[PDB]
RNA sequence: GAUGUCGGCUCAUCACAUCCUGGGGCUGAAGUAGGUCCCAAGGGUAUGGCUGUUCGCCAUUUAAAGUGGUACGCGAGCUGG
RNA sequence: AGCCAGGAUGUUGGCUUAGAAGCAGCCAUCAUUUAAAGAAAGCGUAAUAGCUCACUGGUCGAGUCGGCCUGCGCGGAAGAU
């Protein structure tokens, strides 16, 4: 998990997601791709 | 890094920023980089965003650079007191209004150009738009 | 099933075809004889390429194929190795009776329906290893 | 991606293919490697075979300037022509050894005279030998 | 053949200009010829669109003022400092 | 939408009960209950389930594909009913199924009991293989994430308890 | 027309940017042991050698020997280096 | 969008290297069978294999894609009684 103001798409199997008013990336080919923005 | 090579004048007055800025067109390129807000542009954030814009582009096409940090800022240093003369000048600015073109650029694809502004953009401390050149 | 490049009168080293088809569970002494004797009719400093077909009860069956079109292009034009840096160095000269010969040689493997389209095929060949059309 | 200029000109290639041709073969190629596939093109251009893949929408269209105009119904699944332009016959035989031997698709229908030919009813264009057979 | 859609305006200087562009409307001036310059106002989606296109400052126009139909020649633009906008044209009589 | 769109075919054998927002699906592999969002309308007739949106309610289609998503595998679980496959990969890891609970050995000081819930049965056709089935797709989903809690698969052997249908990456440890 | 200064002693009280213990994501996480970030303030969080020292260096401990605010907490509570 | 199927031939392109066969690097990047298939976007092998994408045929059946001008919100956001 990166914590950070800036969470992007690093890879094609990135997907941004708003989980309970928090935007996060949550990736399916690279678990050091997993972003939670704060 | 951008500086006058000599001045009538080593000091110059604070003064005021106000106004839109002269030069808002693509003069020479294709593309131009432009400034959406107000402020100071030092030599150093130019030349920073210069070499962004320079990597990006393999140091092909052409750059120019429409602005020129001829304003000199003074400083004084810790554990000196109020007056006893204007401090010593330390580095140089370009004052920046709404609609200036900072940087320019030809001989590159517009998508390499876009790529190579957002580079030189995230350097800045003021905000921008990427713009083309126009017919009139 | 593995595939192989050895020389037309010349099979049996270690670091070339030894252990590189012998780990599957080939006999290196039956395939290395029955390629040189049908090899016998290809001529002396030729690559030939042939690709091994084996089975679950370790057998093999083997199926000859035409010089590649890499290998060719080297003795036509008569070099031993190809430029490292092609279309920025020229190695060597081959005419268009020289394109028709290596094409009407590798006619058995190309995809290709007429001579023209064969010939393009090897022009090609000939330009991403340094060699220029004359 | 397909422009309608693209689809326009692959519907008038096909259709003037359509017309100089004697017997002409519909099937399925839906799971069949390139490496059979380029065996049958060889096969195909050697017998004077046209072989193409078109889009069944391009096909009824091609097919609508008459006499194919039968095969309408076979322009359902992944569809494969085989215009026999030299010669009656030739693709309608070789179709038949390359599905057996390969078990894969199941030919879905054959024309010639104008008429519609069931799958079961092959046998009629399999049957027929040269031009040629006559003397 | 470019054909932009204007009106006169019912008023002038610093003021009405910016209620103009406020409204999504911009001022211009048509001018040359022997005729008395004539102020008129634009819709600037219609024309901010047109004038994407290059062939708007070479070709001739038609300004279509109150059923009337005036043949121009775009002849100078003033452009927003920084946004994607137009703020004034000049059209000469063609 | 396209999902609520769409309608749910109600087959002979299974009976369908509304009472307002209140469904109750009957079949051959039991009976199902649900309460629908208010924001979703749920008409019968025919042999199908129609769903669409509430007036007043800000996202009745959203509601309605799911009200719409809900009931056919509610259909589908009173007839065909559904099956989650676990296979256990590891040294001494077994399963076995005594009535209604799941025996677990896998790798632990003490070996695992897992009492299932009503409408959920398991059988072991392997020591390493557990089948689950059900008319709740939701309550054996939940069953089988339980199951596969105990000992999720690790990424250098690929050991544990993993879905039958899972891909589990392996990777190699740090180099010296 | 006076708000006593550094350090110590005694006694503390709050913050959390967490030193330990607790939960967790990533790891260039095999295990053991770590790195980094997130959550967490419930409690716990050395004694000595030198120096007025706070600090620091050093010795030997400890699960750990936290970072800060409180008139750089605390002399009508003590000391007075 | 999803799902079915293919993703070929010259060829293991040339150079280099113990090996480099789309997949360490460097240079070139055409041509053929084509519905389409980069002399190859990433993972994998000692090198091969193997898995998948760009692209294309089928299925489905009416919408779908992301830039511009703007209103109001969201994260970024830790402190001491
Ligand atoms: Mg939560
Ligand atoms: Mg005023
Ligand atoms: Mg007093
Ligand atoms: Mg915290
Ligand atoms: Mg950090
Ligand atoms: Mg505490
Ligand atoms: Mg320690
Ligand atoms: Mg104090
Ligand atoms: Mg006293
Ligand atoms: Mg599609
Ligand atoms: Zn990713």
């Amino acid at each position: 998990m990166k914590v950070r103001a800036s969470v992007k798409k690093l890879c094609r199997n990135c997907k941004i997601v708003k989980r309970d008013g928090v935007i996060r990336v949550i990736c399916s080919a690279e678990p050091k791709h997993k972003q939670r923005q704060g | 890094m951008l500086q006058p090579k000599r001045t009538k004048f080593r000091k110059m007055h604070k003064g005021r920023n106000r106004g839109l800025a002269q030069g808002t067109d693509v003069s020479f390129g294709s593309f131009g980089l432009k400034a959406v807000g107000r402020g100071r542009l030092t030599a150093r954030q130019i030349e920073a965003a210069r070499r962004a814009m320079t990597r990006a582009v393999k140091r092909q096409g052409k750059i120019w650079i429409r602005v020129f940090p001829d304003k000199p800022i003074t400083e004084k240093p810790l554990a000196v007191r109020m007056g006893k003369g204007k401090g010593n000048v330390e580095y140089w600015v370009a004052l920046i209004q709404p609609g200036k073109v900072l940087y320019e650029m030809d001989g590159v694809p517009e998508e390499l150009a876009r790529e190579a502004f957002k580079l030189a953009a995230a350097k800045l401390p003021i905000k921008t738009t990427f713009v083309t050149k126009t017919v009139m | 099933y593995v595939k192989l490049q050895v020389a037309a009168g010349m099979a049996n080293p270690s670091p070339p075809v030894g252990p590189a088809l012998g780990q599957q569970g080939v006999n290196i002494m039956e395939f290395c004889k029955a390629f040189n004797a049908k090899t016998d009719s290809i001529e002396k400093g030729l690559p030939i390429p042939v690709v091994i077909t084996v089975y679950a009860d370790r057998s093999f069956t083997f199926v000859t194929k035409t010089p590649p079109a890499a290998v060719l292009l080297k003795k036509a034009a008569g070099i031993k190795s190809g430029s490292g840096k092609p279309n920025k160095d020229k190695v060597g000269k081959i005419s268009r009776a020289q394109l028709q010969e290596i094409a009407q040689t590798k006619a058995a493997d190309m995809t290709g329906a007429d001579i023209e389209a064969m010939t393009r095929s090897i022009e090609g060949t000939a330009r991403s290893m340094g060699l220029v059309v004359e | 991606a397909l422009n309608l200029q693209d689809k326009q000109a692959i519907v008038a290639e096909v259709s003037e293919v359509a017309k100089g041709a004697l017997s002409a073969v519909v099937a399925d190629s839906r799971g069949v490697t390139v490496d059979k596939m380029t065996e049958l093109r060889k096969a195909g251009r050697e017998a004077g075979v046209y072989m193409r893949v078109v889009r069944n929408t391009l096909l009824r269209r091609a097919v609508e300037g008459t006499p194919f105009e039968c095969l309408k119904d076979a322009f359902v699944g992944p569809t494969l022509i085989a215009y026999v332009t030299e010669h009656p016959g030739a693709a309608a035989r070789l179709f038949k050894e390359f599905a057996k031997a390969n078990a894969k698709f199941e030919v879905k229908a054959a024309a010639f005279e104008g008429e519609l030919i069931p799958a079961s009813q092959i046998d009629r264009l399999a049957t027929l030998p040269t031009y040629e057979e006559a003397i | 053949m470019f054909t932009i859609n204007a009106e006169v305006r019912k008023e002038q200087g610093k003021g009405a200009s910016r209620r103009l562009r406020a409204a999504n409307k911009f001022p211009a001036i048509i001018y040359g010829g022997k005729e008395a310059p004539l102020a008129i106002e634009l819709d600037h989606d219609k024309v901010m669109n047109m004038q994407a296109k290059a062939e708007f400052y070479s070709e001739v126009l038609t300004i279509v003022v109150d059923g009337k139909e005036i043949k121009v020649k775009a002849q100078d633009v003033q452009r927003h400092p920084y946004k994607p906008k137009l703020q004034h044209i000049d059209f000469v009589r063609a | 939408s396209r999902v609520a769109k769409a309608p749910v075919v109600v087959p002979a054998g299974v009976d369908v009960k509304i009472n307002g927002q209140v469904i109750t699906i009957k079949g051959k592999n039991g009976e199902l209950t649900r309460t629908l969002n208010d924001a979703v309308e749920v008409k019968h007739a025919d042999n199908t389930l129609t769903f669409g949106p509430r007036d007043g309610y800000a996202d009745g289609w959203a509601q309605a594909g799911t009200a719409r998503a809900l009931l056919n595998s509610m259909v589908i679980g009173v007839t065909e009913g559904f099956t989650k496959k676990l296979q256990l990969v590891g040294v001494g890891y077994r399963a076995a199924v005594k009535g209604n609970v799941i025996n677990l050995s896998l790798g632990f000081s003490h070996p695992v009991d897992h009492q299932l819930p009503a409408g959920i049965t398991a059988e072991c056709p392997t020591q390493t293989e557990i089948v689950l089935k059900g008319a709740d797709k939701q309550v054996i989903g939940q069953v089988a994430a339980d199951l596969r809690a105990y000992r999720r698969p690790e990424p250098y052997k690929g050991k544990g308890v993993r879905y039958a249908d899972e891909v589990v990456r392996t990777k190699e440890a740090k180099k010296k």
